[PDB]
């Protein structure tokens, strides 16, 4: 079938075929694609440690709106359609997209030239690549948590606070997954002995009193 | 930084022994050989001898590359994932758009494995950051899968039976392979619960 | 074994994810997107070369068992001239055996007035004793030569 | 001598540097007690070529230097080689020695040619290097017989 | 290599080729130490962590028909694969021709 | 090639000077490769300054002018042709894109990444001794818990600190000392020109001193 | 099985090169050389078939078309993969170098710079990488090696063809 989109498929194969028809100045319509799309890579791209820190923060986020999805359905007991799916897959893409308008401000202050601007957009690079998480997200479901179980004054307060904050869309699974976590004992233990002294010990000592008395 | 953490560890072990062992270094020996960049590579050599115009060099194309980032991802094993790549290298499609590039001239393998290099920095596939032109450069001037004709290591499962058949010499002529136990007297060691291999002697 | 087959993979995976209770990884929808690649499914014309043959054998054994001629000088113009005088022959079509006697005949008289003339011309060459050609000015440089060879020992 | 032969080398590709510390730095190195070998000696001869934004008795006083360093370093491969019978390749290193003060606008001393001659085991080599001798004080575009 | 009363060729044999070292390197708790240790590209690519045989899957089969039913099919490529062939080790080098010299 | 890198260093900032200051490169001209002088304009100047100048020589020096305006020069992509022919990699008519790879790969290997992953590589092929390990055992002890963190910010700062030493030593006959037998200094009396040597055997049966002085009117005995 | 068994035989070479995967011609009158190669290719388990050019039918067709794949008249001659191989001096450097085993299964050689037949215990790079500026011979302390051994004088040979 000699027709137009098999005659355009066969020039398209034989100009890619070896490493001479397709080079810079050979083919216009090439150089124009590759013009204008390093002209969007020259506008969107990043740092690449901010690249680094953005890929390990959008795994994260991937997997914790995954984890959302699995609690959902973990406690109502449905099945997993297409359209929890889409659903989960929409989430993640704004997710990403939020992420990407998060972490534009790293990289303008990452490329900005002042040394404290530098220097907060490195810790927040280390901070990404070690895996740590992020303090903003513990506020967003704390206050997502306090929105949920307020009042209609403080519920119209806090919605008319944060109306112009784009704060993320956070599921409510999301919240339950932060707040069901339990506590850890000895980053407890380190931080009363480190804002507290020789007190903080005797405290802690009288703590394990108390848990040996309710052990017997 | 596990890499680094079982450096350390030798380092300081055999400085306490003052030897150099052997369970040391099998550790540091299996510490910095869990990566998976050679799978990546097999995905990326093989996707390098493609044509960026056919459609179906697009679609062989596309196939790999998500098969890459599948064992990249961890959700896919290594097995199944071996059986994707030797069904997909075996087609008679890959093997003639391997053999018109080597009948090009100016083929385009070597932007192939260097843009494959860039996309394994940009996309996180390997374990540290400015690994893969190393391991580029391994590839290029050692015998590997990058210097192989067709653009897969040269290992008989990954050649078609009808070209295994007439140039190799195996039990009979006109899957796993085993030494049948009339053989009482094959070797030292060696009996019916020892494979053999058709294109290597892996003892 | 076909047992473990990217087909059997993807559609094991495709009954599991079809339960409902199994969550499809990237791979699956990638590749409902991007299937694994199937192996399934897919000089001289020879009546001139016959005339030529004929010619060459019949011109040989006019040659050198006819004439007893070995030294012939540009051969291609009486076997050119003898093809195309077949060409004529068979312009008004005549026969297919007696066209190739009267090209042989013509031939046969074409080699023998060839030979007169390169008689008479070594003849004249022989009585005059002025010219020499060239195979007598080397084989007379050769011999002096090994005359010379004789005076070295 | 590696310690400046990778010195001399690797400071003259350097961008910021002057070429009268490439000078200081081998006066230096061969006051620590460094032998000058054929390889230094070319690259300060290649520095002293590339080099005149100095003035013209600066130049002149490392043309001295390298004159000599080269004549020294010709006399000192002559007694080296002279015991291995090994003219054939003492000729090729008095041609590199030529060579190399040719381009700086003079000749090997005849000191240096009187020992040459005294210790040569071919007569061939003997008159060629008269012939050389001879060829050195005059220019190219000379008459001759 | 320490011998222990023993010839060294035949001791590393037994250490590397026999079934009690192979069953040490998957991981049995068998008696005192039947492997080599620490071994790197000179480790034979029959027991490397990458290929596709495993001698405690193949425990539980008690006939060879059984292996060869119920086994998956071996792993083809890993890294100690690309270290021999970059070293040319996937098959030994040809010895002098004993085919038509003598037996001496 | 101290020539051509002398007298391409000569051209460089002779056209700083007659330039005035900053020259900005951005992505597009970089992509092209075009720097602040043509190659017209550079075997121009070698025309017209050097007189006596043939013309493969020529067309050499305006290939190092080209590439030293950009970056230091690397003298890597000549070894790189001797180790990597142009029919191995697939480019024997497209020897303009050879010259192209071989150079950004030349320039790759010189990273401090590069001398890196090298040392790791040769880590795990065991090619160290128990000498290597003990100087790493120093490398890495010199490092304090503050000086990590500053290196590990970086993928490989805190490994080439360790590999520094292993790193010269891998990199071949460039970089890798020998040993040597010991070379002491001379021991001899300054007023007798007289040096002690000692020598034993079966313990303590034969045991001989020997005094060594120069003879210079060539009568030397024993 | 469904056609009488006949022995192939053709005037043509490259009708010998379609058909086999490894072909070679061979005289009678060598008999050493013939076996050197029968030894390298059966270590490899390859299937090889081997015309022995005394009494044959195209003597003469195929000597003309020998000196054209290959410009030297020697005989035997390997043709794997509808390339020549060549003598004895070619098949046994592929075997010093380690590409003797690709050629014969795969049908390719080795275009990687380097040799393989020089290695101490596994095989690295060990210095292969570019060093800057060159200057490999003016360290002259460099790293050397181990220090190698060299025969005083040459033993006897078992063999004039042990090899």
């Amino acid at each position: 079938l000699s027709s137009g989109i098999n005659l355009g498929r066969l020039r398209l194969a034989e100009q890619f075929s070896s490493m001479n028809g397709w080079q810079s100045k050979e083919d216009p319509a090439f150089d124009a694609y590759v013009k204008e799309r390093r002209r969007k890579e020259n506008y969107e791209a990043f740092d690449q440690r901010v690249e680094r820190g953005y890929a390990a923060a959008a795994k994260l986020h991937k997997a914790e709106i995954q984890n959302a999805v699995k609690r959902r359905l973990k406690s109502s007991g449905a099945k997993f359609t297409a359209e929890t799916l889409r659903e989960m897959s929409s989430a993640v893409t704004e997710r990403l997209a939020w992420l990407r308008d998060v972490w534009a401000q790293i990289d303008a202050d990452y490329r900005s030239g002042d040394s404290a601007r530098q220097e907060t957009a490195a810790q927040e690079i280390s901070a990404a690549l070690r895996g740590e998480p992020n303090d903003y997200m513990r506020w967003v479901y704390e206050t997502k948590r306090e929105l949920r179980f307020a009042g209609p004054v403080g519920r119209r307060a806090i919605q008319e606070e944060l109306q112009a904050a784009e704060l993320p869309e956070v599921l409510d699974e999301e919240v339950n997954r932060y707040h069901d976590l339990k506590l850890n004992m000895m980053e407890i233990e380190r931080e009363v002995k480190a804002k507290y002294g020789v007190a903080g010990q005797q405290h802690w000592a009288e703590l394990q009193a108390a848990k040996d008395e309710e052990y017997i | 930084d596990t890499e680094f953490q079982a450096l350390v560890e030798f380092i300081e072990g055999a400085s306490y022994d003052q030897l150099i062992s052997g369970r040391r270094f099998k550790k540091v020996y299996d510490v910095l050989s869990e990566n998976d960049d050679m799978f990546i590579w097999l995905c990326h050599t093989a996707m390098s001898v493609l044509n960026p115009g056919d459609m179906r060099s697009r679609l062989i194309y596309n196939h790999l590359r998500i098969l890459a980032e599948s064992v990249a991802s961890g959700e896919m094993t290594q097995r199944t994932a071996f059986r994707f790549f030797e069904s997909a290298v075996r087609s008679p499609a890959y093997r003639e758009i391997a053999k018109r590039q080597l009948e090009g001239g100016a083929a385009t393998r070597l932007a192939g494995i260097s843009a494959a290099a860039d996309v394994m920095r940009r996309m996180g596939l390997t374990r540290r950051p400015m690994s893969s032109y190393f391991e580029l450069y391994q590839r290029i001037v050692e015998r590997s899968e990058a210097m192989t004709p067709w653009g897969f290591p040269p290992l008989f499962q990954f050649e078609e039976r009808l070209s295994l058949e007439p140039r190799l010499k195996f039990f009979s002529r006109a899957r796993i392979f085993w030494i049948p136990p009339t053989w009482n007297r094959a070797g030292r060691f060696l009996g019916p619960h020892v494979t053999l291999y058709p294109g290597m002697t892996p003892d | 074994n076909e047992k473990y087959e990217p087909w059997e993979h993807m559609k094991r995976m495709g009954r599991l994810v079809g339960t409902g209770f199994y969550i499809p990884p990237e791979w699956y929808n990638h590749f409902r997107m991007f299937p694994p690649i199937n192996h399934n499914f897919q000089t001289l014309s020879p009546e001139r070369v016959a005339l030529r043959d004929e010619l060459a054998r019949k011109s040989r054994l006019v040659a050198s068992e006819g004439m007893r001629y070995y030294n012939i000088f540009w051969v291609r113009k009486p076997l050119d001239t003898m093809e195309k005088e077949y060409y004529e022959l068979k312009r008004r079509g005549v026969d297919h055996g007696e066209a190739i006697r009267k090209v042989l005949q013509g031939f046969y008289s074409g080699l023998a007035v060839k030979k007169r003339v390169a008689a008479i011309q070594a003849e004249e060459a022989k009585l005059t004793g002025r010219f020499i050609t060239m195979r007598e000015a080397t084989v007379v440089l050769g011999v002096l030569a090994k005359l010379h060879k004789e005076q070295l020992t | 001598v590696d310690t400046m032969n990778v010195l001399l080398t690797r400071a003259a590709r350097h961008e910021h540097i002057q070429v009268d510390d490439v000078f200081l730095l081998f006066d230096e190195l061969v006051a620590l007690g460094a032998r000058p070998d054929l390889a230094a000696a070319e690259t300060l001869h290649t520095v002293l070529s590339h080099s005149a934004s100095m003035p013209e008795e600066w130049r002149e006083a490392r043309r001295l230097q390298l004159v000599e360093l080269y004549n020294n370093l010709a006399m000192e491969e002559v007694e080296r080689l002279a015991p291995h019978r090994a003219d054939r390749l003492l000729k090729e290193q008095m041609k590199r020695f030529r060579g190399n003060l040719q381009q700086l606008g003079s000749g090997l001393r005849p000191t240096v040619y009187c020992r040459y001659l005294h210790t040569t085991h071919t007569a061939a080599v003997l008159l060629e290097e008269v012939h050389n001798f001879l060829w050195e004080l005059v220019p190219n575009d000379h008459p001759a017989m | 290599i320490n011998s222990g009363d023993q010839s060294p060729y035949r001791y590393v044999e037994e250490r590397l080729y026999s079934k009690p070292s192979r069953l040490d390197r998957e991981g049995v708790k068998v008696n005192k130490t039947y492997a080599l240790q620490g071994l790197g590209d000179l480790e034979p690519l029959r027991y490397g962590a990458n290929f596709g045989i495993s001698e405690k899957d193949a425990l539980k089969y008690e006939t060879v028909a059984e292996k060869a039913k119920y086994m998956e099919p071996p792993i083809p490529y890993s890294s100690l694969a690309a270290r021999k062939l970059a070293a040319g080790a996937l098959w030994p080098a040809a010895p002098d021709p004993e085919g038509m010299i003598s037996k001496e | 090639e101290l020539r051509l890198d002398l007298t391409a260093q000569s051209l460089k900032e002779a056209w700083m000077r007659v330039s005035g200051g900053v020259y900005f490169q951005s992505v597009d001209e970089y992509y092209a490769s075009v720097d602040g002088l043509d190659a017209e304009q550079i075997g121009e100047v070698l025309a017209a300054l050097f007189p006596e100048l043939n013309c493969y020589e020529a067309q050499a020096l305006v290939q190092r002018t080209l590439e030293c305006i950009s970056r230091p020069v690397s003298a890597a992509s000549r070894q790189l042709s001797r180790t990597i022919t142009a029919e191995a990699v697939g480019l024997d008519n497209a020897p303009g894109h050879y010259t192209n790879f071989l150079e950004w790969m030349g320039r790759l290997t010189e990273t401090r990444a590069f001398k890196t992953e090298h040392a790791l590589f040769e880590f795990s092929r065991r090619k160290f001794n128990r000498d290597d390990v003990r100087v790493m055992f120093e490398n890495y002890r010199l490092m304090s818990k503050a000086t990590l963190l500053a290196d590990s910010a970086d993928s490989y700062s805190h490994f080439y600190t360790v590999l520094k030493d292993f790193a010269r030593k891998v990199a071949g006959e460039d970089s890798r000392h020998q040993i040597g037998v010991r070379i002491d200094e001379a021991e001899v009396d300054p007023e007798t020109g007289i040096a002690v040597g000692r020598g034993c055997a079966d313990g303590e049966k034969y045991h001989f001193t020997a005094l060594l002085r120069e003879n210079r009117d060539h009568n030397g005995i024993i | 099985s469904a056609t009488r068994w006949l022995p192939f035989v053709s005037s043509d070479l490259k009708d010998y090169l379609n058909r086999y995967w490894a072909v070679m011609f061979t005289v009678g009158a060598r008999p050493i050389e013939t076996g050197h190669i029968r030894h390298y290719v059966s270590w490899y388990c390859t299937r090889m078939k081997v015309v022995l050019l005394d009494h044959h039918v195209y003597v003469e067709p195929l000597r003309q078309q020998l000196q054209e794949a290959s410009r030297t008249p020697e005989l035997p001659l390997l043709f794997v993969n509808k390339k020549l191989v060549g003598t004895l001096r070619d098949v046994e450097l592929l075997e010093r170098e380690k590409k003797l085993k690709d050629v014969l299964h795969f049908g390719f050689e080795w275009r990687v710079g380097g040799s393989v037949a020089a290695t101490n215990g596994q095989k690295s790079l060990m210095g292969a990488l570019p060093a800057p500026y060159g200057d490999a011979e003016f360290f002259r302390g460099r790293y050397r090696g181990p220090p190698v051994a060299r025969p005083v004088v040459s033993l006897p040979t078992l063999h004039p063809f042990a090899l």
